[PDB]
């Protein structure tokens, strides 16, 4: 499969800047011109700029240009974006996809792969890592409490992701503290309470914080 | 830069039925016969936005029979034949005739299903929360129909007001149904000064209510 791993994402100043990557791999990057499209929270979808498969070429959304510089190496089958002079409005999901082949005249296969995405925070507050809380109690409910930290995101998952089935992870709420605070909870068959654990998986990479926290 | 404008916003639609969902675009997207630069792309909850059509009506890798587009110059759409359970979620489009690429609004396909009373939990600070100088109680509503849903909480029988926060996970893509989660936060003093915690949910005339007595 054609795969787009991005990084680089997190939290800075307004005025301040950081580096976005994204690495491809399962097609010849070099053959084909490279995208970011950015995603504010609970927004649309916004295009960024593209860069050619050679490298002749970039475009910028007129918000972007001079303060954000696309590049690639090809060598290292690899994007990137430097964004500088990071404002407010910057704070967004960016995400980079695979766009047309760079042919005479290059051809266009829609935006066929996407990465998972990376998120970036502009922000004159600091980071901070969660705490994880046990939600403890024929059906019973469990769950986790990822309470203040910032920025976002936290992945939550259960079981090192073996239990899926009964599983919600609900959008954070942001307190009045200025932090964070979300939860997760599964639903699971209450006659197995003894005899099965159940751990929730929280990353928090902004602060490098990840626990596991087995709920009873 | 090229206004592409959506209809609807929001579309709610029963399993089965036909869906259709339209794109305008202030400027013609036919740069050649047979190439109109018009895609449309599926963003689930939580996930990357994946490719569905590209070129006004090519069909991309893997999605299934029921997508279909059409359409020339200045006006798209994008049909589902017979809608399932698993398509909710938003739909853009996309025009690539011409850099910035840039997207319609959006539209949200929401699933129309019969009513579901949702399942409550409420969970009581951790002993491990409480040592840190805070109380978060929790109130789950697991798998319910419609969204709407009223959450009151009650301190030894007092409404609370401007304490609490909530969210709601978007539709399932099985079941159709919603869940949400609702937080009352207090200081320990405030926790430990009171004994009866009390979520009471309200759908149409009924209300259901969990509790929990600190001392016991």
């Amino acid at each position: 499969e054609v795969q787009l791993v991005e990084s680089g994402g997190g939290l800075e100043q307004p005025g301040g800047s950081l580096r976005l990557s994204c690495a491809g791999s399962g097609f010849t990057f070099r053959d084909y011109a490279m995208t970011w499209v950015r995603q504010a929270p609970g927004k649309g979808l916004e295009w960024v700029s593209s860069i050619s498969g050679s490298g002749g070429n970039t475009y910028y959304a007129d918000s972007v240009k001079g303060r954000f510089t696309i590049s690639r190496d090809n060598s290292k089958n690899t994007l990137y974006l430097q964004m500088n002079s990071l404002r407010a409005e910057d704070t967004a999901v960016y995400y980079c996809a695979k766009d047309r082949l760079s042919t005479i005249r290059p051809r266009y296969y829609g935006l066929d792969v996407w990465g998972q995405g990376t998120t970036v925070t502009v922000s004159s507050a600091s980071t901070k890592g969660p705490s994880v809380f046990p939600l403890a109690p024929s059906t019973a409910a469990l769950g986790c409490l990822v309470k203040d930290y910032f920025p976002e995101p936290v992945t939550v998952s259960w079981n090192s992701g073996a239990l899926t089935s009964g599983v919600h992870t609900f959008p954070a709420v942001l307190q009045s503290s200025g932090l964070y605070s979300l939860s997760s909870v599964v639903t699971v068959p209450s006659s197995s309470l003894g005899t099965k654990t159940y751990t929730c998986n929280v990353d928090h990479k902004p602060s490098n914080t990840k626990v596991d926290k087995r709920v009873e | 830069d090229i206004v592409m404008t959506q209809s609807p916003l929001s579309l709610p639609v029963t399993p089965g039925e036909p869906a259709s969902i339209s794109c305008r675009s202030s400027q013609s997207l036919l740069y050649s016969i047979g190439y109109n630069y018009l895609d449309w792309y599926l963003q689930k909850s939580g996930q990357s936005p994946q490719l569905l059509i590209y070129l006004g009506s090519n069909r991309a890798s893997g999605v299934p029979d029921r997508f279909s587009g059409s359409g020339s110059g200045t006006d798209f759409t994008l049909k589902i034949s017979r809608v399932e359970a698993e398509d909710v979620g938003f739909y853009y489009c996309m025009q690539a005739l011409q850099t910035p690429y840039t997207f319609g609004q959006g539209t949200k396909l929401e699933i129309k299903r019969t009513v579901a009373a949702p399942s409550v939990f409420i969970f009581p600070p951790s002993d491990e929360q409480l040592k840190s100088g805070t109380a978060s109680v929790v109130c789950l509503l697991n798998n319910f129909y419609p969204r709407e849903a009223k959450v009151q909480w009650k301190v030894d029988n007092a409404l609370q007001s401007g304490n609490s926060q909530e969210s709601v996970t978007e539709q399932d893509s099985k079941d159709s149904t919603y869940s949400l989660s609702s937080t009352l936060t207090l200081s320990k003093a405030d926790y430990e000064k009171h004994k009866v915690y009390a979520c009471e949910v309200t759908q149409g005339t009924t209300s259901v209510t969990k509790s929990f007595n600190r001392g016991e």
